[PDB]
């Protein structure tokens, strides 16, 4: 505190009533758990996927390039 | 028959065979003959394999047979190569990429091969 400006270095606080709004906290945190879940739902499964069967089948185009016959 | 022995070795050198092949193309229907499956003559294998057969090493004497042939359209798989192709014991194959890259000789690690 200073006779003008005063402030708390929060540890964790909340704009709350009640340790009862515990019950409010947890939903922003699940929600960014879902959200963790999600970028890994669509990373693995866009990126590696798709990039997994790109250069899958590939080379018996490349060896039968200039085929005569 | 070597003076009171067997014949000293043989060393044998072609150059092209191929344009064996090719020289037998030129007329091939002028013969009369039909197309082959590709401007080919038919009988392409027969007159192939009696010149291969001439190059066997014998009871008496011995041949060593060297032989460069040409890739048409660096097509491994056309008629000529194919067919050329099971009458060596040892394989030797080049890349024009791998020539490309720079390197000398240019022999391909891997299709090369010899029956040894």
């Amino acid at each position: 505190v200073q006779p003008h400006v005063v402030t708390v270095l929060a540890d964790t606080a909340i704009r709350a009533d009640n340790l009862d709004e515990a019950a409010i906290l947890e939903a922003r945190k699940n929600a960014e758990q879902l959200l963790a879940n999600q970028k890994s739902d669509l990373d693995s499964a866009a990126a590696l996927a798709a990039l997994a069967e790109t250069a899958a089948q590939l080379e018996t185009i490349r060896k039968i390039k200039n085929r005569a016959q | 028959k070597d003076e009171n022995g067997k014949g000293r070795d043989v060393l044998l050198f072609v150059d092209n065979i191929y344009r064996y092949t090719l020289a037998g193309t030129e007329v091939s229907a002028l013969l009369g003959r039909m197309p082959s499956a590709v401007g080919y003559q038919p009988t392409l294998a027969e007159e192939m394999g009696v010149l291969q057969e001439r190059i066997t090493s014998t009871k008496s004497g011995s041949i060593t047979s060297i032989q460069a042939v040409y890739v048409p359209a660096d097509d491994l798989t056309d008629p000529s190569p194919a067919t050329t192709f099971a009458h060596l014991d040892a394989t030797v194959v080049l890349s024009r990429d791998i020539a490309s890259s720079g390197i000398y000789p240019a022999i391909d690690p891997l299709d090369s091969t010899s029956r040894q």
